[PDB]
């Protein structure tokens, strides 16, 4: 395929097939889960236990005391944009000495994809963010596509065997609006559940964080989350 | 160096609202040589904002701002700056230009009232920055903030605002030389938005007999 190995060429269908691709890349890689209130958003990460002897990587990764993320994809990538989104925040509170509001820092975020996406000797950054924080208008999930388009969500699961979660979010989605904080967390465990393969119930391979109109974000400790999946 | 130049730019916090007045006079040197120049700008919704110093940084200041401002409207997300970032950008503006050797050469004023916490502070033209209930530069920072300190209250009416705000412009007028009796208050509250006064001089005493005859006789003076 002549447009295939280029991200600048459009193919005569009007696709980007380098762009499609990064967007592959996402689609292979773990997955994670996010998913949000008028108040609160939940990044989960269904972490593989690959091997007896390996561990895994940190992917949820805090940006500010507002704001949360869980890369999808090459790791890589992913930790270069929260270095950037953690730096963009800081700077914002520099200067103005407040929060940055997620609604804006996304956007910031998808301008970079797209900037790599356009220009000749780049690549996509080929790492799907799920991202959400906190704004006046209350806390909002959003998620981040290689290609430079964003989007908001009421939950959204990416990588690897998402269908599984996508499924039942579909089911439940419409109660999360006024669900409080720990009715996400068992909904969040419940699409972890679906789409482990597996099916087994354990602490180690899933990872939750939160993050709230007056809690800042944090990641739930092993125990905690031993204690709710043992409910 | 500094040529038109303005002059104190004092401030109050009131009830329900601020105030902050200044006078419409730019001084070249001594002479006076513009008496109309509006030197307080209303500044997005929640804002307000007053200089004192070089008029023309004042103008450039204002492009700044209204590039800001504009900036920030355009998004439509529903968050907006309130008081305290714009006083805070002012801060970092002035304070990076100090850095550079290259002053703007102001003395700022800023205030306003958002979600119903009012601000109100100022920024030096080398970052010198703070926030406090009453605030002035210039020669305001001498003659108008003991009046100030010693009759501000806790819950000061609008009425009762204007009126200290007179008293201590007018104490300047009387003592100042770069002061033009023309001058505007600037009124900001929650849910009326920013509203400036038309410009307007103040009534002022000399009939004392001291003054009339320095020492006293039928002759000398």
């Amino acid at each position: 395929n002549q447009y295939d190995t280029d991200v600048t060429t459009w193919s005569p269908a009007g696709r980007l097939f380098q762009v499609e691709y990064a967007m592959e890349a996402v689609k292979q890689g773990s997955a994670a889960i996010g998913l949000r209130s008028k108040t609160h958003v939940v990044l989960a990460c269904v972490n593989k236990a690959q091997s007896e002897l390996s561990s895994h990587q940190r992917k949820i990764f805090k940006v500010d005391d507002h704001i949360g993320v869980a890369i999808a994809g090459l790791t890589a990538d992913g930790r270069v944009l929260s270095r950037y989104m953690r730096s963009e925040c800081i700077n914002y509170g520099f200067t103005y000495e407040s929060s940055l509001p997620v609604g804006r820092l996304v956007v910031q975020l998808a301008d970079k994809a797209q900037v790599c996406t356009q220009r000749s000797w780049k690549r996509p950054y080929g790492v799907g963010l799920l991202v959400g924080g906190l704004d006046e208008s209350g806390a909002h999930l959003y998620y981040n596509c290689p290609s430079g388009n964003y989007f908001e969500y009421q939950a959204f699961a990416i990588g690897s065997r998402s269908q599984a979660a996508k499924t039942y979010l579909e089911r439940k989605f419409d109660t999360f609006d006024g669900a409080t904080r720990d009715e996400l967390i068992k909904h969040a465990l419940f699409s972890i559940k679906e789409t482990l393969q597996g099916e087994k119930l354990t602490s180690s391979v899933c990872t939750i964080s939160v993050v709230g109109v007056g809690e800042p974000f944090q990641t739930l400790d092993q125990q905690m989350v031993q204690d709710l999946i043992n409910s | 160096y500094p040529y038109v130049t303005g002059t104190s730019v004092i401030g109050i916090k009131y009830k329900d609202g601020i105030l902050i007045a200044a006078d419409m006079g730019g001084s070249y040197g001594s002479t006076l040589r513009y008496k109309s120049v509006e030197r307080l700008k209303g500044i997005g919704k929640h804002s307000l904002l007053g200089a004192s110093g070089e008029i023309s940084d004042f103008q450039e200041l204002l492009r700044y701002l209204d590039d800001l401002i504009l900036y920030d409207n355009m998004w439509d997300d529903g968050n907006s700056f309130g008081p305290k970032e714009v006083h805070n950008y002012l801060t970092r503006v002035m304070y990076n230009r100090r850095n550079k050797f290259n002053p703007l050469w102001n003395s700022l004023v800023l205030g306003g009232v958002k979600n119903g916490q009012k601000y109100l502070g100022t920024v030096n033209m080398i970052g010198v920055h703070y926030q406090d209930n009453h605030v002035a530069t210039g020669f305001g920072n001498h003659l108008a903030v003991p009046i100030l300190r010693d009759e501000w209250k806790e819950d000061l009416s609008f009425e009762d605002g204007v009126r200290l705000l007179e008293k201590c412009m007018r104490v300047l007028l009387y003592r100042d030389r770069s002061a033009v009796n023309k001058l505007q208050i600037a009124k900001i509250t929650e849910e009326g938005g920013v509203t400036i006064s038309p410009p307007y001089s103040l009534k002022t005493y000399w009939e004392f007999a001291a003054f009339k005859n320095p020492t006293a006789g039928a002759e000398g003076s």
